């Protein structure tokens, strides 16, 4: 798994 | 690398910690590998047929030819008429015209599109307009009828349909194509053989395919030439030049299968398949298309008509339900009893047409990029099931009960598109 | 009189109504019988869009009209 969705 | 076409809405592409790839969903809280702009990625143990399609697709993409042109085209047509205003609203436009967007509006956008292609494609494609004849009484797949030219302008609904087809192609959209498998060969201009006999006309076919191996003289006498039926008269053709003449015996019987097969298959049609491709070509280069088998071509045009319920269930999201509520289980419940026709009236309703990507509902596209199969928790008990077809999403109410459910889903495919 | 609706499958429904009647009020007599909610309504006598605020005998709706039932499930 890549970089998780975190800061937007 | 916007030489494949520029990124859905919603979407970021970085690099990891080594410039390796990936790509931000800003829609799905997420992030990837694969370009949302590509099909998605091909798990382990799928079959080659499968992850040499989705290179194809790649390698078809990718061409200058495969450009969507800066802009947008405007289609304006009305849902009871889209047939003969789909061809005034195309048949008017260059080939480069329309190449930009599609801004389809029906009287009275994107995922417009899918509605769109899906709809047209059963009208030009039924055999009620003489444009197309169901092969057999049994199998409900088409080809061109010969005796389309009783309409003199008969040639152009080709080239308009030619025109549809590849422009389904071009801007990624799904035709209801039921073809023959002799017709896609044609559009990849491989040698039809006479195997292709079988799904055009399963009893000559059989015939055919009988005086190659049995015996011959003293059981069958014929020439170099055919009969063709065309409006209660009959016409005699050469097969080849002087063939009314040449005999066909035990020691002939190579090259007459290998003429009739040529000519009731592919020559007999000459005309209207000639305008066809003139059309399906003014959009998609041939030496471009020809990168696909028949088989591949096939998919690329039409999709996957057959919906996989397992699939479907594994691939849809939820919004204010647990893949475990009642409402949800009934759901599914109620699609393991619809038969697939049911179930395309349903997908169709929700997304906007019944076709579905070979990678499955795992890249069910919407009409921005990709947008999974969605079931929100929306409405009350006594109102319809309601949809967005641009986001593949249905707000199903909480119903209390089973029978009540499925009677309001059922009326709400049924009188919205009552196929 | 009555009056006939014509949902987009053929399923003719027969009503019982008065020209009085608002067509806020014809809706609301189609739910009772087949549960889709007036609010999702549409109802179209002769290409026109009848609208709520009047009633059943401005759009000239005679007995025996037809009216064809569209449902806005659809974005």
């Amino acid at each position: 798994q890549p970089p998780a969705y975190d800061e937007d | 690398v916007s030489q494949l076409g520029p990124l859905p809405s919603g979407w970021e592409m970085r690099l990891t910690n080594t410039a390796r790839v990936y790509f931000v969903d800003h829609n799905t809280k997420t992030t990837t590998w694969d370009d949302p702009r590509l099909p998605s990625s091909l798990d382990q143990n799928v079959p080659q047929y499968k992850r040499d399609f989705r290179r194809k697709v790649i390698y078809f993409r990718s061409q200058p030819a495969l450009r969507i042109l800066p802009g947008q085209l405007h289609i304006k047509v009305r849902r009871k008429n889209i047939f003969e205003d789909a061809y005034q609203e195309i048949m008017r436009q260059t080939p480069e015209d329309l190449k930009k967007r599609l801004m389809i509006k029906f009287d009275g956008y994107g995922g417009v599109s899918r509605e769109f292609f899906f709809l047209l494609s059963h009208e030009m494609f039924n055999p009620f307009y003489g444009l197309f004849e169901y092969s057999a009484y049994d199998n409900y797949t088409i080809q061109i009828n010969p005796n389309s030219g009783i309409n003199p302008e008969h040639l152009n609904y080709f080239k308009f349909i030619g025109r549809v087809v590849g422009l389904g192609v071009f801007h990624r959209r799904f035709l209801d194509a039921f073809f023959v498998g002799a017709l896609y060969k044609m559009m990849l201009r491989k040698k039809v053989v006479l195997q292709d006999m079988e799904g055009v006309d399963a009893e000559v076919y059989n015939s055919l395919n009988w005086m190659l191996e049995n015996s011959i003289d003293g059981v069958l006498d014929l020439t170099f030439s055919a009969d063709d039926e065309r409006f209660g008269e009959v016409v005699t053709v050469d097969l080849k030049p002087d063939g009314r003449n040449i005999e066909v015996t035990d020691g002939n019987k190579k090259e007459y299968v290998e003429l009739y097969t040529q000519w009731r298959i592919v020559d007999r049609v000459q005309e209207q398949f000639k305008a066809f491709m003139d059309g399906f070509n003014e959009l998609i280069p041939e030496d471009l298309v020809t990168v696909f088998d028949e088989r591949e071509l096939e998919l690329l045009i039409g999709g996957i008509a057959e919906i996989d319920i397992e699939d479907w269930k594994k691939h849809t999201d939820y919004r204010g339900y647990q893949e475990s509520d009642e409402v949800i289980q009934w759901f599914w419940k109620a699609v393991s009893e619809w038969d697939n026709e049911q179930r395309a009236r349903l997908l169709q309703f929700t997304t906007g047409t019944s076709r579905i990507p070979v990678n499955g509902f795992k890249d069910l596209q919407g009409s921005d990029g990709p947008r999974r199969f969605t079931i929100e928790k929306a409405g009350e008990v006594q109102q319809l099931p309601k949809s967005h077809t641009c986001f593949n999403r249905v707000d199903l109410p909480q119903y209390v009960d089973y029978d009540s459910m499925k009677q309001k889903l059922t009326l709400a495919v049924e009188e919205t598109i009552g196929f | 009189m009555q009056i006939f609706v014509k949902t987009l499958t053929g399923k003719t429904i027969t009503l019982e109504v008065e020209p009085s009647d608002t067509i806020e009020n014809v809706k609301a007599k189609i739910q009772d019988k087949e549960g889709i909610p007036p609010d999702q309504q549409r109802l179209i006598f002769a290409g026109k869009q009848l609208e709520d605020g009047r009633t059943l005998s401005d759009y000239n709706i005679q007995k025996e009209s037809t009216l064809h039932l569209v449902l806005r499930l659809r974005c």
